[PDB]
Formats: structure tokens, sequence, C-alpha cells
């Protein structure tokens, strides 16, 4: 219900800035955005409260705004403790509350990858054996914060669609997977079937055909 | 100090009840002019506010929850608990409890958090996997893999040609279906020097239905 | 305790329902008010007040700010209350003017209920003294 982007990096030192865009409901309505901090595995951590304040305990380099409707998170200075995914919050009317979809914070140490896209259609076994599945395999990409969309033909699908969530490698770099089941039927009644990755602005697509 | 524990299931059937409890520890619970509240993520997407109860005993739940949803309080052993009805596969989140205040310079923002708890849903009783290849060919490098689709509950372990080969190697999180059953994928790349010729196995074990599967990959 | 500075917050009877300026402000900003405080009166001993020293004639006007911010009719009583660790000293002498020593004294958890100018606080403040537990 709120938008913010997906990656966002920098290099140690630099300064890194994310957006949180909502309605004049929800942020512009009110002074209320707040913004948390999640490392993995772990508990969340408020950072900022009411547009632009920092709780005790939380460095001078966090800083908050909001423009229109845009809520603004920066993050002066960077050091490797920052490397996390951050999310934003905003009370909407008489009790009610909406977030954003979280942005992945990364510190670069080591230089950038595009994602290695490879696209396996369905085994014999498999077909064989009724059932199809599409395994997107997302591979060497660095920062570890990519988006993956499907299509039948060249139109997009989100029936029957899972993803992973990107993981390191052995090399310190990211892979993930999706996948797109679905009946041999709808394997070869459409012409191509397309699965794409955003990375950071740039969009790969690779196609495979019955 | 305070701190927030969340206890509950981690399975649960669809069309049931989820039920967890939160138990603040530091810590006032009562005591506070704070709101008590429940917040799930869905592991990327990701975020949700569920509802959250007053020390008054006032309750605040979201809009979006059609009765599905109460909230309740034991201003006694410092602890507080969410009922969600009817749940459906859909329902399957982590799920924090959080601390909201209405102090001045943190109005309406969440203070303190719980570390989160894994909740699940599914019918599925125990399943073994259907391990089915991923083959390269010329469609250096080639990529290659085993896709151990619908089995349940996690977890399962996959590994190469019996750990001999163990670079160039990457198993994935597991994947929750609508279905309820889990699915993942391994995967290795090699020199393609060696396809009609090196030999590649995938060794899938689950041990919660005692299988063990190994698959052939090989090329077309 | 020590005599101190901390974050307060407010409590209201607020209507969740309705348009009047700021019961919009408070149903926002403020929690609901508990129908029975406490009061616990000070046995014997004494203790020195200063209304022109008193940090909550400073967050007060704060909160008067961002109401006139989103304001744009009738007011409500609102109420400034303290958080766990802390309580806040009420005078309860007759012939005190603001300053100086005060031999009935209580404490209470949150100040009476104030019609909404730091002089017009002060004008309801001037009993009201924060100190950590």
């Amino acid at each position: 219900v709120l938008t913010q982007p997906p990656s966002a990096s920098g290099s140690p030192g630099q300064s890194v800035t994310i957006s949180c865009t909502g309605t004049s409901s929800d942020v512009g309505g009110y002074n209320y955005v707040s913004w948390y901090q999640h490392h993995p595995g772990k508990a969340p951590k408020l950072i900022i409260s009411e547009v632009n304040n920092r709780p005790s305990g939380v460095p001078d380099r966090f800083s908050g705004s909001k423009s229109g409707n845009t809520a603004s998170l920066t993050v002066s200075g960077l050091q490797a403790e920052d490397e996390a995914e951050y999310y934003c919050s905003s009370y909407t009317d008489i009790h009610n509350f909406v977030f954003g979809g979280g942005t992945k914070l990364t510190v670069l140490g080591q230089p950038k990858a595009a994602p290695s896209v490879t696209l396996f259609p369905p085994s014999s076994e498999e077909l064989q054996a009724n059932k199809a599945t599409l395994v997107c395999l997302i591979s060497d990409f660095y920062p570890g914060a990519v988006t993956v969309a499907w299509k039948a033909d060249s139109s997009p699908v989100k029936a029957g669609v899972e993803t992973t969530t990107p993981s390191k490698q052995s090399n310190n770099k990211y892979a993930a997977s999706s996948y797109l089941s679905l009946t041999p039927e709808q394997w070869k009644s459409h012409r191509s079937y397309s699965c794409q990755v955003t990375h950071e602005g740039s969009t790969v697509e690779k196609t495979v055909a019955p | 100090q305070v701190q927030l524990q969340e206890s509950g299931p981690g399975l649960v059937k669809p069309s049931q009840t989820l039920s967890l409890s939160c138990t603040v520890s530091g810590g006032s619970s009562s005591s506070g002019a704070h709101y008590w509240s429940w917040i799930r993520q869905y592991p990327g997407k990701g975020l949700e506010w569920i509802g959250y109860i007053h020390y008054s005993g006032n309750t605040y739940y979201n809009p979006s929850l059609k009765s599905r949803i109460t909230i309740s309080q034991h201003t006694s052993e410092n602890q507080f608990s969410l009922k969600l009805n009817s749940v459906t596969v859909a329902d399957t989140a982590v799920y924090y409890c959080a601390r909201g205040t209405r102090l001045r310079t943190l109005r309406n923002a969440f203070d303190i958090w719980g570390q989160g708890t894994m909740v699940t849903v599914s019918s599925a009783s125990t399943k073994g996997p259907s391990v089915f290849p991923l083959a390269p060919s010329s469609k250096g490098t080639a990529a290659l893999g085993c896709l151990v689709k619908d089995y349940f509950p996690e977890p399962v372990t996959v590994s190469w040609n019996s750990g001999a080969l163990t670079s160039g190697v990457h198993t994935f999180p597991a994947v929750l279906q609508s279905s309820g059953l889990y699915s993942l994928s391994s995967v290795v790349t090699v020199p393609s020097s060696s396809l009609g010729t090196q030999t590649y196995i995938c060794n899938v074990n689950h041990k919660p239905s005692n299988t063990k599967v190994d698959k052939r990959v090989e090329p077309k | 305790w020590k005599d101190a500075d901390t974050t307060l917050f407010c409590a209201s009877d607020a209507k969740a329902h309705e348009t009047e300026c700021h019961n919009v402000w408070a149903t926002h900003a403020c929690v609901p008010t508990d129908p029975n405080p406490q009061e616990i009166h000070l046995e014997n001993v004494t203790e020195n007040f200063n209304m022109w020293k008193n940090n909550m004639v400073e967050q007060m006007q704060e909160d008067v700010i961002s109401l006139w911010d989103q304001c744009l009719f009738d007011p409500i009583p609102i109420h400034y209350c303290t958080p766990a660790g802390y309580v806040i000293l009420k005078c309860n002498d007759k012939n005190f003017n603001g300053t100086g020593p005060c031999k009935n004294v209580s404490s209470v958890q949150c100040t009476h209920g104030i019609k909404p100018i730091k002089d017009n606080w002060r004008s309801e403040l001037y009993k009201y003294k924060v100190v950590q537990i």
C-alpha cells in the first residue's frame, strides 16, 4: 500500500536516500511516518519516528523527511553495519497503518554483477507424470535484490508462482529462483514462456518454447 | 530491557484458527500507556498490521479483517494474544508482536518488536518428494539441477555425487505452494567438457517420510 | 527519586468518531483516559517547586503547534502523563504561588483535564513537577 524501490545501494562512506510513496490520506495526511531497520532473523529496530525523529541510541546519520506524499530516509556515511532491509510505515485514518514493500540497502563490498538467467523447461519425466513446472534460475548477481515476473506468450502471469528470496553463493555472490507450475496443456497451448527479472532498473528476460 | 516473546504453533490446518501469545518481560504490559500490536511479514512481499489492544482494553483491528480476528490481554501475567480465524494458506507468515507508542516524538510508531515466530498453514500430512531432473545440453559452462517438488514437511537435503561434487553447487530455500506442499531446487555449474562423459547424480533426502531419492541428470 | 526531564504522553476522553478540531487531533495523538487515576498523599515530606523551570511548559506548547498545524466548536479535556520509571508530584498548598517550598505534595499519574499561551498553561501547570524513580 506504500511504495518503495526493491534495492538501494552505495559504497562505504557515501550517502543514500530511500523513497516511500503514499497517498494524501496515508503520508501527506499525517506526520506519523516511521522507518524500521530489519536485519534477518532478528527483531526490527525503529530508527525514525514522526517523520524525522531519531530515537535514543540511533546515530546522527539516519534522517527522515517527506516532500508531499513521498517520505524519504537518508543514511549519511555508510558503514558495514548498515547493510539490511528498511521499511516505512505511516498512520492512516482512525487507527490504521500501512507499510512499504521493503528496500534492500546493500553496502557494496564487491563488483556489481547482472543476473545470469537460465530457464529450464519441464522435464520429460515430469511431463510423462502429468505435471509441468518452469524453473527460473537467477545466478551470479550483486546486489542481492531482484524481482521476477512471468509471461505466457507475451501476457503477464502471477497465477501459480512462487519465488526464493536472494541467497548467497560460495563465491559471496547472490542467487535466487522462481517457479511457474502449470498443466501440460497450458504448456503446449502457449507459443512461448518468458521469465523476466528486474535487477536495478535493468530487466533481463529469457524465453523458452515448446 | 523490555523484550517481547511470541509463542505459538508452527503449523495449523486450513479453515482452523491460529492463536499466538506474546509475553512481555522488562517491563510493563498492562502498566503502560502503549499499544500492544500484532504485525505479520510475508517473507519478501511484505509487511502488514493486524491490530492492537490498549491497556484500557480498547481494541483496534485492521479494517480488511472482516471479523476474522480478536485480540485480548492478561494484565496479570504481562502477556497478550491474537486469535486469527478461518486461516487459509494465504495466512502463512512470520508473526511479530510489537509495542506501539503514543508518546510524543514516537507517536504511532512501533518502538519495541518481537524477534518473530514462523507460522505455516497446510492440510498436508507427511509426503515424500518427486525428484525431477533439470538437464543442460548446448541449448563453456553448463548448468544442471534437481527439482525436488511436492513434499511435506521440511527439511529436504540434497548433495551431488554422494558429497564428492561440492564445488559450483547451490541449494535453494524451500518454497511453499498454495497446495500446502514444499518444493526446492539444487543446481551445480560444470565443465560442459564432461556432459557425455562425467555422470552427475543428486542425492535427495527427506527424513520425515524416510525417503531418499537419487536422480540421474544427463544431457538432451 | 531524582527530579528529571522525560518525554510525556497525552490522554483524553475524545470521541474517535467526530470532527471538532482537536477531538480530531487528540484521537490521533492521545490515548483514552483512565476513569480512576492514582493520588497518593505525601506523608510528612516537603519539596521545592518552580513553575518557571518546568519542562512540561516545554512539550505542551509543541503539541499545541501540531494541533493548529492540521487544525484548519468545543474544547475537551486533555491530560498529560508520565512513562514508566517516572511520576508527577502535585502541590496542594493553597497559598502556593508557583515557587518555593510546598509541604502538602502528592503524586499523580496524569494531570487534571485541561481546557486549551505558555502563561495559560502555567496558570494550570504551576502545581506539577516531574521526578524519576
